[PDB]
């Protein structure tokens, strides 16, 4: 769930449309 | 050999274009925007948080609970496309994790979950949200990393 929440960081900030 | 032949040469052939930014198909297309995107993924995360694969603990008798683990709470709110993204470069690193503890028994495995999870979980987000074409209008050309670099 440190590794899932810390690829949430990236992914979220990785997303791309808007 | 016939068919390694062939499967050889498009890899070859599948390769260079990319260089060029062309591409063999759709599917090749697909592929190379999704190695590329992982590749930044992969660099943002170890700047930000540590080498993925460094953080890793598997062994044979537990590889399913780490893997659903991680997974499960990637998605337990939702799917976007850097999620996806961020799904793939996790399961990548849990190969090379796997190899680096001698346990490449595992690789397959780690394949064949990856795949039922894409196809179960993913899929029916990524097909009401643009499909794989969108994945490469977004990411194709390497576009997260020339953006991050602009
Ligand atoms: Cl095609
Ligand atoms: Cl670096």
């Amino acid at each position: 769930i440190w590794i899932a929440q810390e690829l949430r960081r990236i992914g979220d900030e990785f997303n791309a449309y808007y | 050999m016939s068919q390694s032949n062939r499967e050889l040469v498009v890899d070859f052939l599948s390769y260079k274009l990319s260089q060029k930014g062309y591409s063999w198909s759709q599917m090749a297309a697909v592929k190379q925007a999704l190695r590329e995107a992982g590749d930044e993924f992969e660099l943002r995360y170890r700047r930000a948080f540590s080498d993925l694969t460094s953080q890793l603990h598997i062994t044979p008798g537990t590889a399913y609970q780490s893997f659903e683990q991680v997974v499960n709470e990637l998605f337990r709110d939702g799917v976007n496309w850097g999620r996806i993204v961020a799904f793939f470069s996790f399961g990548g690193a849990l190969c090379v994790e796997s190899v680096d503890k001698e346990m490449q028994v595992l690789v397959s495995r780690i394949a064949a979950w990856m795949a039922t999870y894409l196809n179960d979980h993913l899929e029916p987000w990524i097909q009401e949200n643009g499909g794989w074409d969108t994945f490469v209008e977004l990411y194709g050309n390497n576009a997260a990393a020339e953006s991050r670099k602009g």
